[PDB]
């Protein structure tokens, strides 16, 4: 290929408080519409913003996990536009003086090397509400207007549409380890906005930039960028200029659109938000976050290779889905043979719980009850067949093993 | 000051000026403009700008505090429908 | 004859119960029957729900126990409406107590009624009320002052005793010396600004009109204080106000700003000043001239940040979650971009235009980010010459209490009328409007400029004032 594909991202992550950013209101999903509301959040006349503490511990962990410079002094900004789903006429976020810089993210390719994405910056912000359609009318609901937001910004460091999901996959990770964010795109806990330019290959210029806006799975944001990607090819080659827009993605075309309306943006009017003060982080508190930093993935990996003998295969699987390495854990805690419970955890339980369609949380299958099987295993009181159809039982009923072994005879 | 720049700051206002406001505005802000252009004399490289003092960026607890009641809260709505703020369809 | 005394007067009274509150509120709600058709001075009158209130009222140790109070139409009452005196917010009922109004009911007051403004505190003088003008009981041909019109001129004629306003730029003080009358703005977080319809959020600040100095001290005492609800209201504990005004502090400083020489005022100012000034020198008062090399430049810095804040602090009308919306409207733009064109007044609609300008990439680093610079500036003129003095003096206003369309021609003319007002908000100083004299049948209000959180001083020199020259008599309206 004669080309190459720029990518950046912008993520928008929630943060998993139980307050709103700025007011005492509930975050919470589903609930009855405009019942978790305020005079603050709703945007009336004479509400005040107060700044929630845990949204700003939260975000400075965030910060240190994706290895920023973390700025003792930010400042919230007023970014002013006008829209039904916003009270205030303005979101208060960060714009000059935002809360870390200069950060990095890991990728692990499939190929077997390692990449770096850069973080252009991490900022605190709130959320907006949402707009329902019906008929000639947009119904609002303000329960999530408010929300605490990370706004995570990539430099167009990213070459691929896989190392863009590779890329969302890792932060979601990062910010599932971190314990800030549930971080799933289902629930809208996080979002992403895309940002691609071609550029001749080996080139230091950059091309022409569009913007897709709303892909609403990883997946999709591979599949927009894999087509859009070959759109701009198109273009270029058939002697064309790339122009300059925001675009659409429809999962159901595989296929991205320009949009019907010319809507330039409009002047955000910054400034710094006169109802609230700088917001000034101590360095003993970033010292103190730093130092209880809960167990990252890139960290794991390589413990459970240590401390358990896992082959690369085995731990990136415990790794890549946290509660399943948390299982393994419980379970290797009861009976100690690694080696044994990955392999009827990976190559037996795992695979029966997906045909079930439940999730390892919530399995029957106990880990003191895969360390208990295993045992038997191990000591040779029941063969591998008949593990095989103790295992399967488990599943269904939620007996112990040694339950089901006295019930069929040993 | 031109027409087209009090339409253009009207709009990022969101303000219809009716025509007879559109020549009003022209004459008393190209004043108004004139009357406050008396800040360049003054050298401000090296001042920090305003901010009142303060020793510790005020916080509050993540603890929930209860919401306004829903009725109170759309009673001044101009349209509401099911709990929802009723407007005019977006696109 | 009973709204003709002061508070401690109807304390005693309602303490030991020659009189009720019922009473009280009965008492002044006549005198509003007598003078409101001449003055004008409320939008809700609420007499009528204080009467009932009244009724309920039994604790009579509560600081402000049978007090009656106006209260500034841009300060939320709950259940009642809040106007802002604008047609945007005509028929909005305020879902919630502002936090002075949570802390006055708290002490026994009693809100009775909703006083005239100009539309969302923009102008000095209440002529750009969306619905009537308030009159200057004094002369019904002159203005009251603004924005705080009706609140001032209701504690004029005495149809309150006390009232509450907001200054951001003059808006107590200067209403308080054209209807001859008490007014302080306290430092800058001082009080809470919650459920303060918000105008300019870093100069806005709630104060207090009154006729004696210990009413004005005893109401601000109330509604002082840290708020949680208000992240720039400060942790500061409030100093013991009704107690400390009659005190007396020996060797005080007055400074008299040497820039303010060259500011044109009325001869009769001028005069009515330098008596005040004289008479304070024979009490024992030093008297220095002090220099501010920066409060010329005072106007123009306000007139950028207070616009700025303003045109995003009413973002917010836009007929989706309360208020006014337009009738007709083909789309979601025009129902905003109509709303509001019909919803706001003239000077209303002027300072969200400039604000927006002013904020604008391009020109913000121009505008307001240098007048936020230059307010720094302004601010440490003053630090410094309160090196050397203790409190600043001057006339609260260059004239005299002018007259209905003077100064609406031109809205520059407007805008001067605050030359003297706004330096204490750009440095977020306390200052207080004391009335100095009476210059052809009209009030002249001496102004004086504390430092931070010396409302105290402020308050002592305007009690040791009053004992000299007993203002509180001069009541207007026979
Ligand atoms: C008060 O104080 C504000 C007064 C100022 N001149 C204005 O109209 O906005
Ligand atoms: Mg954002
Ligand atoms: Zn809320």
């Amino acid at each position: 290929e004669k080309y190459e594909a720029v990518i950046g991202l912008e993520i928008h992550v929630q943060m998993d408080t139980k307050t709103k950013m700025f007011c005492g209101c509930k975050v919470e999903f589903g609930a009855e519409p405009n019942t978790n509301v305020c005079p603050v959040c709703l945007g009336m006349p004479g509400a005040l913003p107060i700044v929630n503490k845990r949204a700003v511990e939260y975000a400075i962990r965030a910060s240190l996990a994706l290895n920023c410079e973390v700025h003792e002094e930010s400042v919230f900004a007023r970014k002013h536009y006008f829209y039904p789903d916003l009270p205030k006429g303005y979101q208060i976020s960060q714009y000059e003086k935002p809360l870390a810089t200069n950060g990095w993210v890991e990728l692990n390719l499939p190929n077997g090397e390692k990449k770096k994405v850069r973080i252009r910056r991490l900022h605190i912000e709130e959320d907006a509400g949402k707009n329902i359609h019906e008929g000639d009318k947009t119904l609002v609901d303000l329960n999530r207007a408010g929300t605490p937001l990370m706004e995570i910004v990539t430099e167009p460091d990213i070459r691929t549409p896989e190392e863009a999901r590779l890329f969302l996959e890792k932060l979601r990770n990062i910010m599932r380890y971190a314990g800030v964010s549930k971080a799933d795109m289902e629930k809208g806990q996080l979002r992403c906005d895309i940002n691609v330019s071609i550029r001749p290959k080996g080139s230091k210029e950059f091309g022409t930039r569009v913007e897709i806006k709303n892909v609403n799975s990883f997946r999709f944001v591979q599949k927009a960028l894999e087509y859009e990607i070959e759109r701009q090819i198109n273009v270029v080659e058939e002697g064309g200029e790339v122009v300059q827009e925001t675009r659409t993605f429809d999962p159901q075309t595989g296929k991205t659109y320009p949009m019907r309306t010319k809507e330039e943006a409009e002047d955000y009017r910054y400034f710094p938000d006169p109802d609230l003060v700088p917001l000034k982080v101590k360095k003993e508190w970033i010292e103190e976050i730093k130092k209880n930093m809960p167990e990252l993935p890139d960290q794991r990996f390589e413990r459970l290779i240590k401390e358990y003998g896992l082959s690369e295969y085995e731990a990136g699987i415990l790794v890549n889905h946290k509660e399943v390495g948390d299982f393994f854990e419980e379970a290797v805690r009861h009976f100690k043979e690694p080696k044994g419970i990955v392999n009827w955890l990976i190559n037996d339980l795992l695979g029966l719980l997906r045909d079930k369609g439940i999730s390892i949380e919530e399995s029957p299958v106990k880990p003191e009850h895969l360390a208990e099987l295993v045992k038997l295993i191990k000591e040779k009181v029941i063969s591998t067949k008949i593990g095989k159809e103790v295992i399967k039982e488990m599943v269904e009923t939620g007996k112990t093993p040694s339950q089901i072994v006295e019930e069929k005879g040993l | 000051v031109d027409r087209e720049w009090v339409l253009k700051i009207a709009k990022l206002a969101r303000l219809e000026l009716k025509e007879e406001e559109i020549e009003v505005f022209q004459k008393q802000l190209s004043d108004i403009l004139d009357f406050i252009d008396q800040l360049k004399e003054l050298d401000t490289e090296n001042v920090e700008p305003y901010i009142q003092e303060f020793e510790e960026t005020p916080m509050r607890e993540d603890e929930p505090h209860p919401s306004l009641d829903r009725e109170k809260a759309l009673m001044n709505a101009p349209e509401r429908k099911d709990g929802f703020f009723v407007v005019p369809r977006v696109v | 004859m009973l709204w003709k005394k002061s508070l401690s007067e109807l304390r005693e009274l309602l303490k030991r119960g020659e009189v009720s509150p019922k009473e009280v509120v009965e008492s002044f709600y006549d005198r509003y029957n007598q003078t409101e058709e001449k003055v004008k001075a409320y939008i809700t009158p609420l007499y009528g729900k204080a009467l009932k209130q009244a009724e309920s009222l039994k604790e009579r140790e509560l600081p402000l126990f049978g007090i009656p109070i106006a209260v500034k139409d841009n300060i939320l009452v709950e259940g009642e409406k809040t106007t802002c005196a604008s047609k945007i917010l005509e028929n909005f009922v305020a879902p919630y107590d502002a936090t002075v109004i949570e802390r006055l009911k708290k002490a026994g007051a009693l809100i009775v009624g909703k006083t005239n403004l100009d539309e969302f505190a923009m102008g000095s003088s209440t002529e750009y009320s969306a619905f009537f003008p308030t009159k200057n009981p004094w002369d019904l041909e002159r203005v009251p002052g603004g924005s705080s019109g009706g609140s001032a001129a209701s504690v004029a004629v005495l149809s309150a005793p006390v009232s509450l306003g907001s200054d951001t730029g003059g808006s107590i003080r200067q209403p308080a010396s054209f209807c001859g009358v008490i007014g302080i703005k306290p430092t800058y977080g001082r009080v809470s600004r919650y459920g303060l319809v918000a105008f300019a959020s870093s100069l806005d600040q709630i104060g207090v009109f009154g006729r004696r100095t210990e009413d004005v001290a005893l109401v601000l005492e109330v509604i002082s204080g840290w708020d949680e609800k208000d992240s720039t209201s400060a942790k500061v504990p409030v100093p013991e106000w009704s107690e400390e005004v009659k005190k007396e502090v020996k060797g005080l400083k007055i400074g008299l700003p040497k820039e303010f020489f060259e500011y044109e005022l009325q001869p009769q100012v001028k005069e009515a000043f330098e008596n005040f000034i004289k008479e304070l020198e024979k009490e024992g008062f030093e008297i220095k001239e002090v220099s501010l090399p920066h409060v010329k430049y005072s106007i123009p810095t306000y007139y950028i940040i207070a616009p700025s804040e303003a045109s995003s602090n009413l973002a917010r009308y836009d007929g989706v979650r309360y208020g006014y919306r337009a009738k007709e409207y083909k789309d979601i733009f025009e129902m905003y971009a109509r709303t509001r064109d019909e919803g706001f007044g003239p000077e209303v609609k002027r300072r969200i235009m400039l604000g927006t300008f002013a904020l604008s990439a391009g020109y913000y680093d121009a505008y307001y980010l240098k007048a936020q610079k230059v307010r720094r500036l302004i601010t440490n003129d003053f630090l410094k010459a309160f090196e050397e003095v203790d409190v600043i003096a001057s006339p609260t206003t260059p004239t005299l209490p002018f007259k209905f369309g003077e100064r609406l021609e031109n809205p520059i003319e407007m805008y001067l009328s605050d030359i003297l007002t706004v330096p204490a908000n750009l440095a977020g100083l306390p200052a207080i409007s004391i009335p100095i004299a009476w210059k052809d049948g009209l009030p002249v209000g001496g102004q004086l400029i504390g430092k931070h959180w010396d409302e105290t001083t402020l308050l002592q020199i305007s009690y040791l004032w009053e004992q000299k020259f007993k203002h509180y008599e001069k009541i207007p309206l026979t």
